[PDB]
């Protein structure tokens, strides 16, 4: 439960995303919107279209938060507290949606980083995302 | 499941390039590695103690191929999914006692494996169609549980 | 769903004893209190900030009765949930965008409320049949999502 | 999180359960076996029939552990560590089953303690059981 070998697989993997972090973030979002249309309801005010700039901008924000999370794996609830308030109290995002986003992020990583997305890495990534997700919905538990 | 015409086509195009010896083993293997409780069902398969142990496991690989065979079947009968998976449903419920949530997990792992293999070719709209397919298979397998 | 006549009878008998005024509001209110993200869909009902607000909200109580009315229809057409619920599925998917996982949550809350209302009469075998029913209604309501 | 209001709610409901704790644990298990037959595989050598002495006895053990969890609300990961080991490492219980049993325990409590099972207590109990479940499935991440 973010476990020593888990970071490092996470840290290394986030490492190769590097400068692409934002575009992968946007891709994951677009992937989520198309596969799980119910999710688009939370973004009334956006242009959810492909290539969309707002989605591009949002992608960056999402990716930046994840980078900060990786950099703070051991202190995730303090580091993500504001986001937790936003997501649970303000937006009331359905907890299920976090699993969908997480899934779509993995899909994005697998498609872009074949050589890095090994089974072991996939597993660490999955737990990392689940732990981020738990923090983000902590306000309902 | 309801696929548009573009989707049916996209699904078909990709499936044709899928390596049937490998993909099934990969998907099954990753399921065992990512969701460890699933190992309970494959305890007599040998060493499952590490990611490489699971993935290169001859029995996992062999079993993955059958699993993939069944998916192929579903793809070829999108309009009669329940009929197609009727015996497999009974088998998974009555004999193996697998919770149906695991069919959803396997379908998603499968999606990650298709992405891994096809990279950029596995676009967002293609993934969406595949998501509809895997959700349909999971549902058809859960049919005899109620 | 697959119910025997015995399950059918047990389900039907209990249901004829339900007090809809009391059960409906409890069911819906508990959903909103227990799984708070659900309140997002009912913002137009007013104030739902605390349990007391929710449970005392007349709209919540009224809507709850309607919900129960839909369950009554499905009980009256057990072999064709899919048809019975098509219109409602459309409403829930296309217009409301509710994730189908919540259909399952509501079904489960309904099960606790029936136990609450009926006590010892809500035996284990009767609960087992109700679980099948709630699963079926949840699936029928998720129909347009696929 | 388990807010002090929640802790209070749990303590009061559990205190009311008092001596019937074992009977309630047994009933929740029987409810689970009938409603979700897939869970029966985990008890191969048990007489699962209605009223079985083994189910009664196991029900009592479950009740005890919950009693203990209530007593160590603030330090559950420690008070249940051995149990997590047992369930996750040794038995490999599918996480979904903890939800099923939690639901069944809630149904049992509602059937036996109508005056006490208010909406707020129900919410508190659900959060408590989710916590216990998280601890018992912590070895999977
Ligand atoms: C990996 C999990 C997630 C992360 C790291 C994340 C991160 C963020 C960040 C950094 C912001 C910007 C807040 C600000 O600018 O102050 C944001 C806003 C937002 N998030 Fe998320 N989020 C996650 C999951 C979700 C999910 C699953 C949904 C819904 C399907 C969602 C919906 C929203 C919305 C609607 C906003 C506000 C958008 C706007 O500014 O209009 N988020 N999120
Ligand atoms: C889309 C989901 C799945 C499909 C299409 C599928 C398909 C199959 C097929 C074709 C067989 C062999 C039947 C035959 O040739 O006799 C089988 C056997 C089996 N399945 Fe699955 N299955 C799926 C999900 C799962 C899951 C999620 C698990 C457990 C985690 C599981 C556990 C097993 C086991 C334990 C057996 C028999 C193993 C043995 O040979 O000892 N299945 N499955
Ligand atoms: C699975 C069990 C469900 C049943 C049988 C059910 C049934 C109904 C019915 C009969 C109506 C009234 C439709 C009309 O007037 O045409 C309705 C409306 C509605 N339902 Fe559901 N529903 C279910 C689940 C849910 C859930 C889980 C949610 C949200 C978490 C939800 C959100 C709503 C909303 C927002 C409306 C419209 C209320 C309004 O604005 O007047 N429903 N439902
Ligand atoms: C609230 C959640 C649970 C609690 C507090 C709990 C508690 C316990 C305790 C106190 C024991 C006995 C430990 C010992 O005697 O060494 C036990 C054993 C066991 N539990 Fe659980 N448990 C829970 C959930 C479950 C679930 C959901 C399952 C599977 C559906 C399960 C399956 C088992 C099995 C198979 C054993 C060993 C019994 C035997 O082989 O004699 N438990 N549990």
């Amino acid at each position: 439960v973010l476990s020593p070998a888990d970071k490092t697989n996470v840290k290394a993997a986030w490492g190769k995303v590097g400068a692409h972090a934002g575009e992968y973030g946007a891709e994951a979002l677009e992937r989520m919107f198309l596969s799980f249309p119910t999710t688009k309801t939370y973004f009334p005010h956006f242009d959810l279209s492909h290539g969309s700039a707002q989605v591009k901008g949002h992608g960056k924000k999402v990716a930046d938060a994840l980078t900060n999370a990786v950099a703070h794996v051991d202190d995730m609830p303090n580091a993500l507290s504001a986001l937790s308030d936003l997501h649970a109290h303000k937006l009331r995002v359905d907890p299920v949606n976090f699993k969908l986003l997480s899934h779509c992020l993995l899909v994005t990583l697998a498609a872009h980083l074949p050589a890095e997305f090994t089974p072991a890495v996939h597993a660490s990534l999955d737990k990392f995302l689940a732990s981020v997700s738990t923090v983000l919905t902590s306000k309902y538990r | 499941v309801h696929l548009t015409p573009e989707e049916k086509s996209a699904v078909t195009a990709l499936w044709g390039k899928v390596n049937v010896d490998e993909v099934g083993g990969e998907a099954l293997g990753r399921l065992l590695v990512v969701y460890p409780w699933t190992q309970r069902f494959f305890e007599s398969f040998g060493d499952l103690s590490t990611p490489d142990a699971v993935m290169g496991n001859p029995k996992v690989k062999a079993h993955g191929k059958k699993v993939l065979g069944a998916f192929s079947d579903g793809l070829a009968h999108l309009d009669n999914l329940k009929g197609t998976f009727a015996t497999l449903s009974e088998l998974h419920c009555d004999k193996l006692h697998v919770d149906p949530e695991n069919f959803r997990l396997l379908g998603n792992v499968l999606v990650c494996v298709l992405a891994h293999h096809f990279g950029k070719e596995f676009t967002p709209p293609v993934q969406a169609a595949y998501q509809k397919v895997v959700a349909g298979v999971a549902n058809a397998l859960a049919h005899k549980y109620h």
